[PDB]
């Protein structure tokens, strides 16, 4: 094909290859049923040709058509050959080619492809996505065959809606009998209806899968009477021989099952990781059975049983993030194992230990099933516990688990009655003196108090005095954890009461009542009531602060509550009790827990209230201790506070000077502790500031790198071993050693320019090792807003990683370290391998919109038209925007196609891109992020993930601008086109739903963090006319309150006075972001058409 | 082998993979498979540490690489003298890891690093064909 | 009520709460059944009656399957009623066939036979 | 008619709430501190026109709904609230004069 | 209050919730009646125990909307939870003790 002339070879080869692929897709015929080796050879030929640059240069999409091929047939053949990723890639290529060909002259494409080629695109995509195994992708495949019972049943099974699946399986008769009965049996088993399943199987007695389900039910129900060997048949035979003490047959059956499972697994093509999980689960179950075989063989001892249970618990901890469909069979086998061991014990001393092990295992199984929103299995486990662990004492942990299970089923009355009965029995039995029952008593009291607070069935006074304070008073790692939980619960309840009392005091009803008396005993009664209310508020405040301090001491799980504690301390600065308890016991808190709030704590410090219990003295002591323990995390912040006005000094209010004096005092203390490090850090900061102030307009056109002038002090600095690279993230160390950290060695002579109005400078900093880091030095710009926004992003990343659903999908927010140096000077980490999306898409020279679709409108024409239509009415804007969108098609889908040629890598990168878009959009909406234009978003070339920069505009301050921003986030046509053929459907929508659910579940933490951030005196976040003019070429208290209320409404889901579910809110946000009506009214600089 | 200090679980798996770089026959790997199974069953806290360390880059995870290497080894053992012995050992070692969430969807088969560098060395299409054929 | 009920059980052997529950069940007023509360609510039969009152047939079916100390006739009747009220006609028929391997049992069998139009059985 | 009237009323109430919202006041105050003024005037006029159109559609469909049947006679409260609040609007008064006088009289009794 | 009373309260609250728009429109018509003096004045306050109007009307309307939707203390509540909050606030001995003697809370 390289030397072909007149396209004779091209035409001949295309015709013959298309004929071959069509012949492969028949079904005998004259030529059909070809061997898979020939199909794989031809697929390899096509794949090799796809990766070769054509003689006419062009693009990768052009390079795909070396031969005229109908890629739908090739994709179907590849799917038949179990090459699912390349099948999806070829289906996407075929869809793109069909769209391009149609433009010259999914459901519509599917029906057209069915009309000519006889293959439905939607059905092929559904089959490929089912074969891949990704759960989210199955939702956006299509809607053509949603009505069919098989698709509905598959959807029900995927979502674990077992009742709906059972009803549909019973109702539909057109389904084949084998599949129908298998689904009925599986749904009955998953619903806990073991007896019903057994009787149903007995009724069916009037295919290998039926016998397989028979054996699975037999071994799960321990019938021991229902008698190539399959898997569950082997397991049942092994259990029967284990009961019969026939160890030879037991080991032989286990070995045969191992061999068969491994052979069946290796016979497959092994394309996706999701195809390996069931085999791994079955092998783990077989291994555990073989492990207990030797324990049964010899004499049973308590130590051996404890060790095997410890091994089981560890290996279950290994499976924390596994799907329930893989964990459940292992737990079932463990339960049957323990039941058999208890049955065949014949020794009272060991029988009690076996009973304890079984009770612990069943409690763990109940907890695991509850974590997956399953209710039948916990009830069955509790029933089994009752059957074995017959109870007459009436106090046990499994009863607390039963109460939790009943609560999970929305039967609050039964759970509350059980828990109150347990509480009364514990109180009657002893005065919390038994060491074993102390934890159970404390947990029962705390849980009952929390449940009563949730259901509003008791007044706050009774709940506080009877349950939560008592739980704290009742209360060695388990005891420490219980103490932490009780302290947190008491602090939360006290904070709730204090917040209720403050909301009442700040409400309009209270002010109206006060003003009514403004117009004689009534005044005295009002004064008495006000004094009583203030006293109650102070008492609740003190209790909440004390319990928060105690909670931070005894654990680390609830560390993010330091935000609420610091907010309570800062707001009530004048209260001596709060300051006193912060000075006495607050200082005992580990210093590393205050690091996320270092910016606010440093900005709040001053020299006004000096005294023994003065707020400023205690705050200065806390800051000094934090800096002493973690100099690398705090020295830059304090020094930047001290160097706010050093820019003018280097070149040539009472609060501000007090803050500067406090920063200087802390700097003097640290220098007294570590002089050399402070001196070196000061020299580095001075060099950075001097470098930033250097004029760069001389080399504005230069792009090959500029040598730093020799007069710059930065070049002189060398071997600073006491200074860590400021732009490098540092892992927090509880110990204050920090011995092994990369240190600054030298700076490369050359520096580059990144473009922009102010012309920032890019420099390279080689560390102690050979690696070097690129740093962006910015002058005449404020980076503190970026720093605090990055802190918010880190907190949101912690929240996302903590939750299981967002951890499985690896939903994260890309962050870069920012180190502000002065009021208008700073330095931040330069992202490597990231190119702006606007640079990739609408570049004038080699943009994607020019290389692909050269006949469409140029970006210059679109910008000119949208700027011209600015002065006209909304109808003219809409018409011009629609006309531009008609002549400006998305091109962004080729980024991953041209950067990643391997279908598997391409699929992974595209999925990562979609997840990054979803997470960034949701998080930015929650924070009210604006100014999300093309130049403010970067995409990493290696990972295909988006990084959001220029975080100046947030909290919906862009909607106050002229030509307000009317979109929650950027979801333009290019962004959706990068997601694939499905668009926003499928992965994107489900990831947005997961992120929004996580945001909803953590509304209090986010509210506390944002409240701490907004009330920071140095955080400038309110829009001003000067900034408004620059962006497009006290009232503060009420504005902050309105912003906090709007954020609370967003987190709760209240949109325009209507409470919405997570899915509905996501649907509203998506439809508002993709609406062309809102996009047309946006600023032309935002580039909505891109 | 155990000079310069003992081996941890990660080092044991790395040594197993390095031995697996060149494999004449699957049956010669039986003792290594048994030793790997014993090491895996002895230490699982180190397996938790490995999983935590591999969280940042799940694609380069050690555990998924070991699983796919074992699966390929079992594939190469089909229709040979020691088919069942190798299959049993592979199943024994895969039973230890179990269905751990690897945070990956695409299986990445091992590829020679020297081959890619040698291909990158040649800048002409005809020369690359000569290198591959030779 | 609980203290009075236990005192009455101690003295005369009659529980006030249980008598009130029986009286309210005999009266037939639906909202009155929720007034009676105590430790008797955790019994499986009380929970099953509460489930059947609220037409939560899935919970009733699960509890009927799980509990074995309940008398067999009541268990089978509740299972059949819950199966029928969930639309599981085929499952109910196969379950009845399996039970082959009480007047109420044949009453339920005839009800299922005429509902399912199974005219072969006589 | 009832469904169309409800949707039109929802849109009109959304535009009224936005006009009375604090965000609108903040934007107006920020603009006070010259093409931006012209753009704001154009946007305000367009918003007022949309509000009036939605109000007229809602009133017309409410009146049509009251004529057709008696199952939704309770919406006379909403219709009269819209009429009373927008008393200066000539289109609403004309619609009440032409088709509002064909409504049965007993339906106005509750708020007499 | 644990029998018929609680369930009847739940049913009535559910009916109120399902007709929030209707009740809101009715109360909007009523509150803006020029001759309906619903607001409190010092004369009535003194007699009972021996513009700003637009703002207070809007606040009353939004409070009624919050009640009808179920939002109490900024937290959305189900019908059962709201009835539970109302009953426990009504039968609270502290609130009854703080009340005016003429109300006769002990009766
Ligand atoms: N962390 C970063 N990594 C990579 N590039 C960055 C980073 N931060 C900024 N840039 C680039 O630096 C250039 C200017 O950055 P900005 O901070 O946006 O300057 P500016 O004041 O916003 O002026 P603009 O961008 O022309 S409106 C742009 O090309 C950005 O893409
Ligand atoms: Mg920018
Ligand atoms: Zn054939």
């Amino acid at each position: 094909l390289l030397q072909d002339t007149n396209e004779s070879w091209r035409n001949l080869l295309s015709t013959h290859v298309q004929g071959f692929f069509t012949s492969c897709l028949r079904h005998h015929f004259f030529r059909c049923c070809l061997d898979k080796k020939s199909q794989r050879t031809m697929l390899a030929v096509v794949d090799y040709m796809r990766r070769q640059k054509r003689p006419s240069s062009g693009t990768i999409f052009n390079d795909a058509f070396w031969l005229d091929l109908n890629y739908l047939e090739v994709a179907k053949v590849a799917q038949s050959c179990a090459a699912h990723f390349t099948a999806l890639l070829y289906a996407e290529i075929y869809a793109d080619k069909k769209s391009m060909d149609d433009q010259e002259k999914i459901s519509s494409l599917s029906e057209k492809s069915k009309e000519e080629t006889g293959i439905s695109l939607q059905d092929l995509l559904l089959e490929i996505y089912r074969s891949i195994g990704e759960p989210d992708s199955l939702y956006g495949c299509g809607g053509g065959k949603m009505l069919q019972p098989i698709t509905r049943l598959r959807t029900y099974e995927h979502e674990a809606m077992w009742g709906k699946a059972l009803v549909t399986y019973d109702l539909e008769t057109a389904i084949p009998s084998s599949t129908r009965q298998a689904g009925i049996i599986q749904a009955l088993q998953n619903l806990g209806l073991c007896h019903i399943l057994s009787v149903y199987l007995k009724g069916l007695d009037y295919c290998p899968e039926l016998e397989e389900l028979h054996y699975q039910a037999a071994w799960r129900n321990m019938q021991w009477d229902h008698c190539g060997t399959s898997y569950h048949e082997s397991l049942y035979n092994a259990l029967q021989s284990l009961r019969d003490r026939e160890f030879s047959t037991f080991y032989e059956s286990l070995k045969y099952a191992r061999v068969k499972e491994v052979e069946e697994m290796c016979k497959r093509s092994l394309e996706s990781v999701y195809s390996l999980y069931p085999t791994l689960s079955r092998l783990q179950a077989i291994g555990e059975l073989e492990s207990i075989g030797e324990l049964f063989s010899r004499s049973v001892t308590h130590r051996q049983l404890s060790e095997v249970y410890i091994k089981w618990q560890k290996h279950s901890q290994l499976l924390k993030d596994s799907d329930f469909s893989f964990q459940e069979p292992i737990m079932a086998l463990r339960t049957v194992i323990l039941e058999i061991l208890m049955e065949k014990e014949m020794d009272n001393s060991q029988r009690e230990c076996i009973k304890d092990i079984l009770t612990k295992h069943l409690v763990e199984l109940s907890i695991l099933a509850r974590t997956f929103k399953n209710t039948q299995l916990p009830e069955r486990a509790i029933f089994q516990i009752k059957q074995y662990n017959s109870v007459s004492c009436g106090v046990s942990e499994w009863q607390l688990e039963e109460a939790q299970v009943f609560w999970a089923k929305k039967e609050q009355s039964l759970a509350l009655s059980i828990l109150k009965q347990m509480i009364k029995k514990l109180d009657a039995s002893c005065a919390a003196n038994n060491p074993s029952l102390k934890l159970t008593y404390t947990e029962c009291l705390r849980v009952c108090g929390n449940w009563l607070a949730e259901t509003c069935l008791e007044n706050p006074a009774v709940i506080m005095q009877t349950y939560l304070e008592k739980a704290v008073e009742v209360a060695s790692d388990e005891l420490r954890n219980g103490k932490m939980k009780a302290f947190l619960s008491l602090a939360r309840f006290s904070d709730t009461q204090y917040q209720r009392i403050e909301n009442y005091m700040k409400s309009s009803e209270f002010e109206n009542k006060q003003a009514l008396l403004k117009r004689q005993r009534e005044l005295e009664l009002d004064e008495l009531a006000l004094r009583a209310l203030k006293e109650d508020r102070k008492r609740f405040l003190c209790k909440a602060v004390e319990n928060y301090i105690n909670c931070l001491l005894s654990g680390e799980e609830h560390d993010m509550w330091v935000f609420r504690l610091c907010s309570l301390w800062l707001e009530n600065s004048g209260v001596s009790e709060v300051n006193g308890m912060m000075k006495r016991d607050g200082m005992k808190i580990p210093t590393y827990k205050f690091l996320p709030l270092m910016y606010q704590l440093a900005a709040r410090m001053g020299t006004k209230m000096m005294g023994g219990l003065g707020f400023h003295e205690v705050l200065n002591n806390l800051i000094s201790r934090i800096s002493m323990d973690h100099p690398h995390h705090t020295l830059f912040i304090i020094l930047a506070l001290a160097n706010a006005n050093r820019d003018e000094f280097l070149t040539k209010s009472q609060l501000d000077e007090d803050r500067t004096e406090a920063a200087n005092r802390i700097i003097c203390t640290i220098r007294s502790r570590r002089p050399q490090m402070v001196r070196s850090v000061e020299a580095l900061c001075d060099a950075y500031i001097i470098l930033a102030n250097l004029d760069a307009t001389q080399w504005k056109t230069q792009r090959k790198g500029i040598n730093i002038p020799a007069d710059q002090p930065i070049t002189k600095l060398k071997n600073l071993e006491d200074v860590v690279v400021p732009t490098m993230e540092i892992k927090v160390d509880h110990t204050g050693e920090y011995g092994n950290l990369v240190t600054i060695q030298s700076f490369k002579a050359e520096f580059r320019l990144a473009g922009g109005v102010n012309l920032p400078k890019i420099i390279d900093c080689v560390g102690s090792d050979g690696k070097e880091r690129r740093q962006l030095v910015k002058g005449r710009d404020d980076l503190r807003q970026d720093a605090v926004m990055q802190q918010v992003f880190q907190m949101c990343n912690t929240l996302l990683q903590r939750n299981t659903e967002t951890r499985k999908r690896k939903l994260t927010i890309c962050t870069y370290k920012v180190v502000p140096l002065s009021q208008r000077s700073g330095v931040l980490e330069w992202c490597t391998g990231t190119v702006p999306i606007g640079e990739f898409l609408v570049n004038n020279e080699d943009g994607a919109h020019k290389r692909y679709r050269p006949n469409d409108f140029s970006a210059f024409q679109c910008q000119k038209k949208m700027m011209e239509v600015q002065k006209k009415s909304f109808e003219e804007k809409y018409e011009v925007f629609m006309d531009v969108c008609q002549n400006f098609q998305p091109v962004f889908r080729y980024f991953c196609m041209e950067k990643f040629l391997d279908p598997a890598i391409w699929f992974e990168k595209r999925l990562a891109y979609t997840r990054s878009v979803a997470t960034s959009s949701i998080v930015g909406y929650i924070l009210g992020l604006g100014d999300r234009h093309v130049q403010n978003i970067l995409i990493n070339e290696q990972s295909a993930e988006l990084v959001h920069i220029d975080l100046g505009v947030a909290f919906e301050q862009g909607k106050i601008l002229p030509t307000p921003e009317t979109v929650p986030f950027r979801l333009t046509r290019d962004i959706v086109d990068g997601m694939g053929i499905t668009g926003v459907e499928g992965v994107f929508r489900r990831c947005c739903e997961k992120t929004m659910e996580v945001m909803r579940n953590s509304q209090e933490t986010l509210l506390t963090i944002v409240e701490v951030l907004l009330y920071d005196p140095l955080f400038d976040w309110t829009m001003n006319p000067l900034k408004a003019l620059y962006l497009q070429q006290q009232s503060f208290n009420k504005v902050a309150e309105r912003v906090l209320m709007r954020l609370q409404e967003k987190l709760k889901g209240v949109e325009e006075g209507t409470v919405l579910s997570v899915g509905g809110q996501v649907n509203l946000l998506i439809q508002q972001a993709i609406d062309p009506k809102n996009l047309s009214r946006l600023f032309p600089g935002w580039k909505a058409w891109v | 082998k155990y000079s310069r200090g003992p081996f941890s679980l990660l080092e044991e798996i790395n040594h197993f993979l390095s031995v697996s770089v060149y494999d004449a026959l699957p049956l010669t790997r039986l003792e290594g498979l048994k030793d790997l199974r014993r090491q895996l069953e002895l230490h699982k806290d180190q397996m938790v540490d490995i999983m935590r360390a591999s969280q940042d880059n799940p694609q380069d995870g050690i555990m998924v690489k070991l699983v796919v290497n074992l699966l390929q080894l079992s594939k190469m053992a089909i229709n040979h003298t020691g088919e069942k012995e190798v299959l049993e050992a592979v199943g024994s070692c895969l039973g230890e890891v179990g269905p751990i969430d690897f945070s990956t969807i695409a299986i990445q088969h091992s590829k020679d690093a020297s081959y890619t560098k040698a291909l990158k060395l040649f800048e002409d299409k005809e020369l690359q064909w000569t290198f591959i054929m030779l």
